[PDB]
């Protein structure tokens, strides 16, 4: 991570992040990170003692676009940072045969697993 | 998952809603939730019923859920005696802990993860502590939160702390996947402080001899929306888990049992004759649902077909009951504003239809058959005694003093004289007579054919 | 007298709850009463230096 | 009416520690200002002895 | 080498010095002015003995700021012996509580 | 969008705008000396700003549209309460006083916002500083308890500390004899119930107390019964003053930076007017506190922020 | 003057970013002067008897702290002869180092001073030294991860919880125990920087954030003493409701956002087999969960009883703005679904 090759430090979404999949718009994580906009949206007028569902709409929908802004690239960052931890992880096996064996799986007709009688 | 977000829903409903309308509004969706609710029970055979990744239903949650979906209306018109004084965002707010609350206990017994089984099986707390000590009556509801919240931290914790432990060593904790990959527990000593911190969390929720003073300083003080919702579906939320939790706990389970289920066999005598004598009302229920909720404990330790069947039908039944007698606490309670149990006596000569609904309630939890709560108590007492005959002795000697202060609460009340001096009961309203109607009929009507009730074992 | 006023009432919550209430009321007294003189604070501080690099030796 | 704090549970948690002891039982709560009072007039301008030599 | 051992001891009974108050700040202050000298000259030591030319900067720059710490330091106790008088650390306490 | 640290930042300075006559006057007196009528010549005369005395529902004069509220709204203290029964169990006096005393730490506050603010000259009867004047008459009478008078210095001490002294104070001095016979001319019928002693004392406590330290802080002119109805004649002394006397002239722009940040945020200005001291009369319990707060939630323009209240008719709500 | 204290607080930013930008192990002390040197002022800006006390007793310490800083540095110098920003090659010198550290932090018995300064000084400036000093030493502890002493770092953890969590439930003003409390949230933070550094920075945001929410609440209700913040139920009772809801918050119940770190923090430890240490410090944070609610117990879960002028507080409003407010209270209480964020940080 804060050392692996060829990063750039500093730098949010870089140009190999974008291979991936976007997430949608109707992606649950983001919506929901709407809804905080939302929340975050009518609190602010029980503080200021305003109408807390009919007051100004305009911090109520400004409230739910910054949200939903800052979200989406984060939610695109949710993903590079773990698809890079998966990229990564399985190149270290297929380098690395020694350290993860297959052992030869099996049946449980071989298996002696012993039974704990219970009563 | 079609129940969860109409259980979401209502939180608009009530926040929103006119100012007298918020109790009508929010009463018919939570009625109307419980058709949804009442396709649960629906259900395959031997495998679970699974729709989602994160949410799964069963045999054995099936009847949790349909009790608290099923539950919320009771006490919405519960609440409808001394919420009437309080304003209206109050009032709004009440609703919305009691709907915050559905949402959770709605949520564990679907939950496939164990640790979104603890996240939302502890998150029933903050909920929990609003309610008692908000809108509690007394004076020492300050002191119950402390009790109630600390005690069940204590347990709960180290339970979090193996619950990932066993998340590296196994990889995953889903209901399914470590009943398939099961491991026997080897008898390390190691493996007891896991056995031990991973039944301790629910042993708290879950009244035992000596972790139960939160069991008379929470249900005593708390408001009776709080009271019985705390009693029916919260004692429960244990109950899942240990009947869950245990499928990775064997054989270590059999060994360190003695320790546990004797703690409940002797404690479970013990508080029952607590019963026997006592001088606050309100103390009787919560004692008496202390005894039996340690009843399904042996029940759980023994691992028995038989005991699982048991334990699930006691674990419904009680709380059914015990819900009931905590609306009949209110309503004598709030007629004579006291909640000594030799104040008001007579009062069957004043309320004849109240007196029958305490009749049947003290004679259900005296648990005659064919009711749900001798079916689930004599299944117990087979398992029991398959795994020693001198069970019988001790379980026995429960259901001896079980009859005893069942009998005794409806005698001292409503059998005897009047005392003359009370001058202010009234005839009693439709709300609470319909209010112990919607907790009676369910009960027997589901005698006939209670194949819902028994479990997933069945 | 006895399965009430002395277990419940008395002993099993003396026990557990009001014991381990008491063990953090016992002596959080001076865990927050300091005198607050900068000679108290600062000695301290050496101790905690000693005791760091010289007898306990986290180093060695 | 359910029982509300009164004057007498206010002063549980009202003075300098809510859970007093000997050692703290002679402090005093902060002024609510946060500001301590000047204390004892500390001007002492030494004397000067001008003349006569 | 041996010169590097008495300089290194200049820090440590420095830094007993420094938190260890008797009677009054200024003593200490001033302990915590001279804790630097021993670190000046043992930062110094190095940099001459390794020929590291462009690392003679920080003896200078420590001296900056270390001193820089003293002048604020001093500028600080003026504001105590006004309200507090004198300088005593043992009457620094007005916030017992 | 009211002068705040970026105004000062941006060029929002207050020294330039004070002139000669950026002057606040407090007049004085006894119980109807006929003081409030020399406030009204004074301000008119040099075009000073007239402040009425602050009654029980002064705040309710700067609240809303301005009228009295309810008395149990605004107060549940009487001032004909206190005429009546001074020694009333309920501990109206002191609810008199301190209520009193905010009042006229408010009226002292929006006399110096508008002061700093635009500069021209501010008069209003009384003040602060001759407030705790009545408070010692009082418990000089019974009318009080002692521990009345240890919360009323506490609280003055706090709160009038970081204030400074008005530039002129002036003071018209009307014997208790005369001062009785004006009183009982009135015909008011709670003003009877008075006590002579009473009125010695509070007289008693201006001139040993008020005057005298108030005369090192500002200008204090001490003027005859007869003198006051010479309107022209109290103006050219107070035209023509040193006003060099206090902390008034060395205030520079930062110090008076303070002042108006202080001044103009309401809230923190009786912020410690509710000091926790928990005096029997003092206190107001849980149930009177939510039922008397929950009272004031529906009053018209209460519910919500200025300006936003649905049923004064502010419109433009979905977008305010 | 308005003008110069902008400037000072940006110096104390600057400082700070001088420190987490840096390479060379100089100008990471240099940084630590311009939070310190700019410091002072800001936190005796209403000169009080009690700012001058804070201030002295913050300026003793954070002195010592630093200047202990350069020969920890100097010894690595002597016996590394590096100046860059990398693991230390010297045991001894590094162990001094974090002492120094931690006495910034306040970690140790070092953590004295924390709470004696948060007293004396104001609430805005409270905050300040709450939420922004403690990313300095972060950077630096966040750097030397690598060869950290297993044994000394959670020695000082576990007492930073334990002193921290225990006095808690002892002090009346709400300043002290916060104080308190960070000395609690800074052990957390600590004890998992030796295993992983990512979830240090989520406990730290996940912290700070929790910071600013009640202590910018504290601001807007003017609050010094516990019967003082009981009052604030009878004006705007809605900003008493977050004051709970935040107190459960920092206990760190689900689904509240409190939940993130203890959640989070325990997880690696036990990937890490140690498993005794992670219980301790669970159970022993009950210990600042009782204080929680003794303050939401005072405050917002039942009356308290008003003053008469009190009534007069509902006819004014508040003239405050109080920027950010409404975001940090939900960042503070509704994130634990959005859990796999720590990637981000990662
Ligand atoms: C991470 C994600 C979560 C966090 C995200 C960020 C949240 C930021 C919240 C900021 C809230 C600021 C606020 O309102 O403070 C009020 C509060 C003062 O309240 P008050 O005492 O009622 O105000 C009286 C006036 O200030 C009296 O004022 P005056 O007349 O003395 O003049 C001074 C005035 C002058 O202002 C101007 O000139 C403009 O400046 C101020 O009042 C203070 C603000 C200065 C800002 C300077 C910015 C430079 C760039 O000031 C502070 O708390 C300042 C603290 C330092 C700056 C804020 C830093 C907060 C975040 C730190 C951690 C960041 C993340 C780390 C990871
Ligand atoms: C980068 C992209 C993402 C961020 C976009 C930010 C856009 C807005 C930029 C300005 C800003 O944030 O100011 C905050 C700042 C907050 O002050 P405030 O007084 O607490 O805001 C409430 C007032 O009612 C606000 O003042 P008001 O009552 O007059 O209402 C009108 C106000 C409306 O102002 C607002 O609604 C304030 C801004 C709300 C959103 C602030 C950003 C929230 C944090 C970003 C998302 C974090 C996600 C965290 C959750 C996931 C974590 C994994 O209008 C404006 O601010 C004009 C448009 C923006 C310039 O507001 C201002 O500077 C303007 C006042
Ligand atoms: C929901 C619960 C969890 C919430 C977590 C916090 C979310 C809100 C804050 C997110 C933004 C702040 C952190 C990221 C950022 O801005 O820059 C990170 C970094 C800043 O640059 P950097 O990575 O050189 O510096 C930070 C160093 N680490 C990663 C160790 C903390 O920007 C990146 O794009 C990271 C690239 C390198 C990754 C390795
Ligand atoms: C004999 C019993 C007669 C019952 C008559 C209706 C009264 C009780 C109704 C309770 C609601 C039951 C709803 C239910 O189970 O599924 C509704 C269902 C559930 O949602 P659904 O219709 O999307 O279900 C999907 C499955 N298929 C496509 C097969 C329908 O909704 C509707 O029927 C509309
Ligand atoms: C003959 C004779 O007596 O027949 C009786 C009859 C028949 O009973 P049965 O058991 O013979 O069932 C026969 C079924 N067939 C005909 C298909 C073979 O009784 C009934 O039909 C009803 C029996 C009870 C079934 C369960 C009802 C539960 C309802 C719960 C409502 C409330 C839910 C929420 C609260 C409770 C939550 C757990
Ligand atoms: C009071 C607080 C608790 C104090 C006592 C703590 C006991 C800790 C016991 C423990 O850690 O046992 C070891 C066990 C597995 O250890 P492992 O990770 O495999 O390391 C190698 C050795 N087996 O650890 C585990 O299996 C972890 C699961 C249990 C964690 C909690 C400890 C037991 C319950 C304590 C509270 C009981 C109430
Ligand atoms: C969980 C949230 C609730 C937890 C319990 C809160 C304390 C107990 C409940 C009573 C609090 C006191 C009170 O007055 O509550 C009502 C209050 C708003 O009261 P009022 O000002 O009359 O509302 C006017 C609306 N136009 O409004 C509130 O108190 C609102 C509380 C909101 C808490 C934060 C919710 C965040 C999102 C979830
Ligand atoms: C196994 C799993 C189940 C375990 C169940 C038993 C343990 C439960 C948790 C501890 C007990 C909590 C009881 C409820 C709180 C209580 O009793 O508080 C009493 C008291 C209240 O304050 P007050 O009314 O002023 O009375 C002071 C009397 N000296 O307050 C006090 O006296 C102070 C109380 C401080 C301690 C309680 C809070 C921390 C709890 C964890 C402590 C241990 C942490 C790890 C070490
Ligand atoms: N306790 C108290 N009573 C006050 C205060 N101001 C006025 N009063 C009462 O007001 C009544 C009338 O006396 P004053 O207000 O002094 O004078 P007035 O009758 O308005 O006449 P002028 O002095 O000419 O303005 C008396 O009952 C006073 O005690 C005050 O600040 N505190
Ligand atoms: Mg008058």
């Amino acid at each position: 991570m804060s050392g692996r090759p060829g990063r750039v430090p500093l730098q949010f979404l870089p140009n190999e992040a974008r291979s991936l999949p976007p997430p949608k718009l109707t992606d649950p994580r983001l919506v929901y990170m709407g809804f905080l906009g939302y929340c975050s949206g009518l609190i602010d007028n029980a503080i200021r003692r305003r109408p807390v569902v009919s007051a100004g709409l305009h911090r109520q929908l400004l409230y739910v676009t910054s949200f939903v802004f800052f979200g989406y690239y984060l939610l695109k960052r949710q993903d590079y940072m773990y698809a890079l931890r998966d990229h990564d992880m399985f190149a270290y096996v297929k380098s690395h045969p020694e350290d993860f064996p297959e052992k030869d799986k099996k049946t449980y007709g071989e298996i002696l697993e012993e039974f704990h009688p219970v009563r | 998952l079609k129940i969860i977000i109409p259980t979401t829903m209502l939180l608009p409903m009530t926040w929103m809603s006119k100012h007298n309308m918020i109790w009508i509004n929010a009463t018919v969706h939570s009625l109307l939730i419980s058709l949804i609710s009442l396709s649960l029970l629906n259900q395959l055979g031997e495998n679970s019923l699974n729709f989602s990744l994160t949410f799964f239903s069963d045999s054995l949650s099936a009847p949790l859920l349909v009790l608290t979906t099923w539950l919320l209306p009771l006490m919405l018109m519960a609440s409808q005696s001394h919420l009437s004084k309080e304003t209206t965002t109050r009032k709004k707010l009440y609703i919305t802990m009691l709907i915050l609350l559905q949402l959770f206990l709605i949520m564990t017994f679907t939950a496939t993860e164990l640790i979104l089984f603890y996240i939302l099986f502890e998150a029933t707390l903050v909920p929990t502590l609003i309610i008692i000590t908000r809108w509690g009556n007394q004076t020492e509801r300050l002191n119950a939160g402390l009790y109630f919240l600390f005690y069940t931290l204590a347990g709960s914790l180290p339970l979090l702390v193996a619950l990932v432990y066993i998340q590296n060593t196994t990889g995953s904790l889903n209901f399914l996947i470590i009943h398939y990959w099961s491991h026997p527990l080897s008898n390390s000593w190691s493996n007891i402080f896991m056995w031990l911190a991973c039944i301790m969390a629910f042993m708290v929720k879950m009244p035992l001899y000596g972790l139960h003073l939160w069991l008379p300083k929470a249900h005593v003080e708390a408001p009776i929306a709080g009271s019985m919702v705390l009693a029916a579906v919260l004692l429960k939320l244990g109950g899942y888990g240990m009947m869950r939790i245990t499928t990775i706990l064997n054989p270590l389970t059999n060994y360190m049992a003695y320790p546990f289920l004797m703690l409940s066999m002797w404690g479970m005598i013990m508080t029952s004759s607590i019963c026997l004598r006592q001088t606050d009302l309100k103390s009787l229920i919560a004692y008496s649902s202390v005894s039996h909720m340690a009843l399904v404990i042996v029940a759980i330790m023994i691992q028995t077909p038989w005991s699982f069947m048991g334990a699930t039908a006691l674990m419904i039944a009680h709380g059914l009951t015990s819900s009931m007698l905590f609306c009949l606490a209110n309503t004598n309670y709030e007629r004579v504003h006291s909640r000594t149990m030799i104040l008001a006596r007579g009062l069957q000569t004043l309320l004849p239809l109240m007196a029958t609904w305490w009749l049947m309630a003290s004679l259900t939890n005296l648990a005659l058959p064919p009711s749900i709560n001798l079916i689930g108590e004599l299944f117990i007492i087979t398992a029991s005694f398959s795994w020693s005959n001198i069970t019988i002795i001790l379980m026995g000697m429960n259901m001896m003093i079980t009859a005893l202060y069942s009998l005794y609460m409806l005698i001292t009340t409503q059998r005897g004289k009047y005392t003359h001096h009370i001058n202010n009961i009234k005839a009693s309203f439709t709300r609470e007579n319909a209010l112990m109607a919607l907790h009676i009929l369910p009960l027997l009507l589901l005698t006939l054919n209670p194949k819902m009730i028994l479990g997933p074992l069945y | 007298k006895s399965a009430s006023s002395l277990l419940d009432l008395i002993w099993l919550e003396t026990i557990l709850p009001k014991t381990t209430s008491f063990i953090q009321m016992k002596m959080s007294i001076m865990v927050s009463n300091q005198k607050g003189l900068i000679k108290l604070y600062f000695l301290s501080f050496l101790i905690t230096i000693m005791i760091s690099m010289t007898l306990f030796n986290y180093h060695e | 009416r359910q029982w509300q704090p009164d004057v007498e549970w206010a002063e549980q948690f009202g003075g300098a520690v809510m859970y007093p002891t000997k050692e703290t039982a002679h402090w005093k709560p902060p002024p609510w200002n946060d500001v301590d009072p000047p204390k004892d007039t500390l001007v002492s301008n030494l004397t000067l002895n001008f003349g006569p030599q | 080498p041996l010169v590097y051992m008495n300089i290194i001891m200049a820090f440590a009974i420095a830094l007993a010095g420094l938190l260890m108050y008797r009677s009054h700040l200024m003593s200490s202050l001033l302990c915590l002015e001279g804790m630097m000298l021993s670190l000046f000259i043992m930062s110094t030591l190095i940099i001459l003995n390794t020929h590291f030319t462009l690392a003679n900067m920080m003896p200078i720059i420590l001296l900056v700021f270390a001193a820089c710490e003293a002048a604020l330091g001093l500028s600080l106790l003026v504001m105590v012996s006004n309200t507090y008088g004198t300088d005593y650390v043992q009457n620094l306490n007005l916030l017992q509580c | 969008l009211q002068y705040g640290p970026l105004a000062f930042v941006l060029g929002e300075r207050t020294t330039r705008k004070l002139t000669e006559t950026s002057k606040v006057i407090t007049v004085d007196g006894n119980i109807c000396s006929g003081k409030g009528r020399l406030a009204r010549e004074i301000a008119e005369k040099l075009g000073l700003r007239h402040f009425p005395e602050a009654g029980i529902h002064y705040a309710d004069s700067t609240t809303g549209d301005g009228k009295p509220l309810d008395v149990q709204l605004s107060g549940n203290c009487s001032l004909e309460k206190f005429y009546d029964d001074p020694k009333s169990n309920d501990g109206n006096s002191y609810r008199l006083q301190s209520w009193l005393y905010a009042s006229r730490l408010l009226q002292y506050a929006d006399a110096l916002e508008h002061l700093l603010s635009t500069g021209q000259g501010v008069v209003l009867e009384r003040s602060i500083y001759s407030d705790f004047v009545f408070l010692e008459a009082m418990y000089r009478q019974g009318f009080i308890r002692k521990q009345c008078v240890e919360h009323y210095n506490e609280v003055k001490k706090v709160t009038a500390c970081e204030y400074l002294p008005p530039h002129v104070v002036v003071y018209v001095d009307v014997p208790v004899p005369e001062i009785q016979s004006r009183i009982q001319k009135k015909g008011n019928p709670h003003e009877m119930k008075i006590t002579a002693a009473y009125l010695q004392d509070i007289e008693n406590a201006y001139k040993k107390t008020f005057l005298p330290e108030m005369s090192e802080k500002c200008e204090v002119l001490q003027y005859s019964a007869r003198e006051a109805e010479d309107a022209e004649k109290v103006v050219e002394d107070i035209e023509y003053l040193k006003c060099d006397k206090g902390p008034w002239p060395d205030q520079d722009d930062r110090t008076f930076h303070r002042l108006r940040m202080l001044v103009q945020n309401k809230l923190e200005v009786l912020n410690y007017t509710t000091i926790p001291v928990y005096l029997p009369e003092i206190t107001i319990g849980a149930h009177q506190s939510d039922r008397v707060f929950q009272k004031f939630t529906e009053l018209p323009g209460r519910k919500y922020s200025p300006g936003y209240n649905e049923d004064v008719g502010d419109k433009w709500i979905w977008l305010k | 003057n308005p003008i110069i204290y902008t400037t000072l607080i940006m110096t104390v930013m600057s400082g700070t970013m001088l420190v987490m930008i840096s390479s060379h192990w100089l100008l990471i002390w240099i940084g630590f002067e311009m939070n310190l040197l700019a410091m002072i002022p800001v936190l005796m800006k209403n000169f009080n008897p009690r700012a001058t006390e804070a201030a002295t007793k913050y300026f003793l310490t954070q002195a010592t702290a630093s200047m202990m800083l350069m020969m920890a540095i100097i010894i690595n110098l002597l016996y590394s002869g590096q100046w860059t920003i990398t693991k230390m090659f010297n045991p001894v010198a590094m162990t001094m180092m974090t002492m120094a550290l931690a006495m910034k932090l306040g970690l140790s018995p070092f953590h004295f001073w924390v709470p004696e300064v948060t007293q004396g000084i104001s609430l805005q400036a409270g905050l300040l030294l709450l939420t922004w000093q403690k990313l300095a030493p972060l950077s630096v502890l966040c750097q030397i991860s690598q060869s950290i002493n297993p044994n000394l770092m959670l020695t000082m953890a576990m007492l930073s919880i334990l002193i921290g969590g225990w006095g808690g439930l002892n002090q009346t003003q709400l300043r002290k125990i916060m104080a308190y409390s960070s000395i609690a949230h800074m052990g957390w933070m600590t004890a998992v920087l030796p295993y992983n550094t990512t979830m240090t920075i989520l406990n730290l945001l996940i912290y700070i954030t929790m910071t600013l929410a009640m202590f910018m609440l504290l601001i807007h209700s003017s609050a010094t003493t516990t019967l003082s913040l009981s009052h604030t139920w009878n004006k705007m009772p809605v900003i008493t409701s977050l004051m709970m809801v935040t107190l459960l918050s920092m206990g760190g119940l689900p689904p509240l956002s409190g939940f993130m770190p203890k959640w989070m923090i325990i997880q690696e430890m036990t990937k890490n087999e140690s498993i005794i240490m992670p219980t301790l410090m669970a159970m022993t944070a009950l210990l600042n969960l009782y204080f929680y609610m003794r303050l939401a117990y005072s405050s917002s879960l039942t009356m308290f009883p008003s003053t008469n002028n009190m009534k007069m507080k509902w006819q004014f409003e508040h003239t405050k703005q109080m920027k950010l407010l409404p975001t940090m209270i939900v960042l503070s209480t509704l994130v634990l679904p959005m859990t796999p964020a720590l990637s981000s940080l990662n």
